[PDB]
């Protein structure tokens, strides 16, 4: 939730900036899953590109030791 | 508009892309780990699961379905598979085999392509990836088991199945791909209907012949303990010959327009390395030079098939060789010329002097006269580029040195070294100032060891 409220806006904040300033629209003026897909897929090849990078590596995961030690205790023992 | 006017579609979008470009990883390298874990001494945990998938593909349904158990458990199992570390890995492959086959693993393969008729599912479509990655040296054990196993718990299901994998699988045509064309100029599902199949079936189907077993390549042709006999050999001619007319046809349409697209490219590549590996096993029926093998598949419809490769061949090399933009195509297009000499050559290796094999090669090179001579004067272009740029007339035509000279001063150095006639002068200027010591790397290197062959 919080973490498209911090690129929701901000991006387009730049967008706005750069619509007097200033290819440029022609990359934001594609389809909605195709620019979040442009805007998602560079951060792994801004400023928001760390927290994802704080994210996934805090998405890791114990019971998943016991689990995988016990159903292979279970078959090694008898058929 | 980019999502600040919607609140909701905007985290629903971002997981639909967080789905697609951020999850797949690569954690994934606990997949020798686990089938070494599994093989810890009864029955080890691992041979009981294969016996699981030994009875399951036994009890018959007259189908098979998903199962999403067995597609993660016949790829975790294909998942773990200059002298010194050229046979210290030869070594470690071999006993990365024998963790599997003896523990029946040379039967859940067998077994689940006998059990599904001519269904091309996914469930198919990972036991090839099993039944080739534990073939992969070319063994001989495996190969061994296979056979034995197919003459006293004798199968008719499963020839009649591999003629009916073989029956459909692919295709690339070229009237999906001009709907493609047409709804995409306002507007990957077309090539071969997924070719990785179709390389993962014949490449399984030469891995059981790889090591010229004289017994399994006579085996696959009378078949001799059944009752109904399927042959396989002659059913494998016709297959290729399917794919003959597809990319002799996807050429003519590009007859004209001449520069081949991207789309093209990414569809034509994959059309081709099809056509490769089919005449890799169609060479392993043959090496080994069993005889009985070579006689049938001398009066089957190869000869009509290989009269249109070179089809291809004589103009595809021509056009193709003018822009920098086919350059990684145009090393593949000649590696299927060299792949398919090679197995013509293999069926020459049991002449006498008169003999009837040699005798039809020389009538598909009459037959096909008119072919050849552009694909032996296309080397003559790139073999007298190594020396007439090496000779001292033209490394001090113009230059000390420095790796260009020009381009009119190129034009008269070959209509004064009087080797090209002025009409073949001008193909060798398609685009090619020049690059005296890369034009050279380029031409002259794919020109030769493919041009070996044919010599």
């Amino acid at each position: 939730d919080d973490f498209v409220a911090k690129l929701q806006d901000n991006q387009r904040f730049r967008y706005n900036e750069v619509m007097q300033a200033l290819e440029e629209i022609r990359d934001q003026l594609l389809d909605f899953h195709e620019d979040l897909m442009t805007h998602c897929g560079i951060e792994l090849d801004l400023t928001i590109r760390g927290r994802l990078l704080s994210l996934v590596e805090k998405v890791t995961y114990t019971l998943q030791q016991l689990i995988s030690e016990t159903m292979v205790r279970w078959a090694q023992e008898s058929v | 508009p980019l999502y600040n006017l919607p609140r909701h579609r905007a985290v629903n979008l971002f997981l639909q892309g967080y789905e697609k470009s951020w999850i797949e990883t690569e954690e994934h390298y606990f997949e020798d780990k686990l089938i070494e874990d599994l093989a810890k001494p009864r029955v080890d945990p691992l041979h009981q699961l294969i016996l699981l998938f030994s009875r399951t593909a036994l009890t018959e349904k007259c189908k098979l379905e998903e199962d999403f158990l067995y597609m993660a458990y016949a790829d975790i199992m294909a998942k773990s598979c200059s002298f010194e570390e050229k046979e210290m890995e030869k070594q470690k492959l071999l006993y990365q085999q024998a963790r599997l086959h003896d523990r029946g693993a040379a039967e859940m393969v067998l077994q689940t392509i006998s059990a599904s008729k001519g269904e091309t599912g996914p469930m198919v479509a990972a036991t090839l990836k099993l039944g080739i990655a534990i073939l992969n040296g070319g063994n001989s054990t495996v190969q061994q088991k296979m056979l034995e196993y197919l003459k006293e718990k004798k199968d008719v299901g499963f020839f009649q199945s591999l003629a009916g994998l073989m029956q459909s699988c692919s295709v690339l045509d070229l009237n999906a791909f001009e709907r493609q064309n047409k709804a995409e100029g306002l507007g990957g599902e077309k090539v071969l209907q997924d070719d990785e199949f179709t390389c993962d079936l014949f490449r399984f189907l030469q891995l059981l012949c790889e090591g010229h077993n004289s017994d399994f390549q006579n085996y696959l042709r009378t078949q001799t303990g059944n009752n109904t006999t399927v042959n396989i050999i002659i059913s494998t001619v016709d297959y290729l010959l399917r794919v003959q007319e597809s990319i002799s046809d996807f050429y003519w349409y590009y007859s004209g327009k001449d520069v081949i697209d991207e789309q093209g490219q990414r569809n034509f590549s994959k059309a081709i390395q099809v056509a490769k590996q089919v005449f890799n096993t169609l060479t392993e029926y043959i090496q080994g030079p069993c005889t009985g093998n070579q006689q049938s598949l001398a009066h089957s419809r190869l000869w009509d098939a290989v009269v249109g490769f070179l089809h291809v061949f004589a103009h595809m090399q021509m056009k193709l060789s003018q822009d920098s933009s086919q350059i990684e195509l145009l090393k593949e297009l000649m590696d299927l010329q060299k792949d398919m000499v090679v197995m013509l050559l293999s069926m020459l290796e049991g002449n006498v002097v008169n003999g009837t094999i040699g005798k039809q090669m020389v009538d598909m090179l009459v037959e096909s006269s008119n072919n050849v001579e552009m694909i032996l004067k296309f080397f003559d272009m790139f073999l007298k580029l190594k020396d007439l740029t090496s000779s001292d007339t033209f490394k001090e035509y113009d230059p000390d040195g420095k790796g260009v000279i020009s381009k009119r001063d190129f034009h008269k150095a070959m209509e004064s070294h009087k080797h090209y006639t002025q009409s073949e002068t001008e193909f060798l200027l398609s685009c090619a100032t020049l690059d005296y010591e890369e034009f050279v790397k380029r031409f002259h290197e794919p020109a030769k060891d493919i041009g070996f062959n044919v010599a």
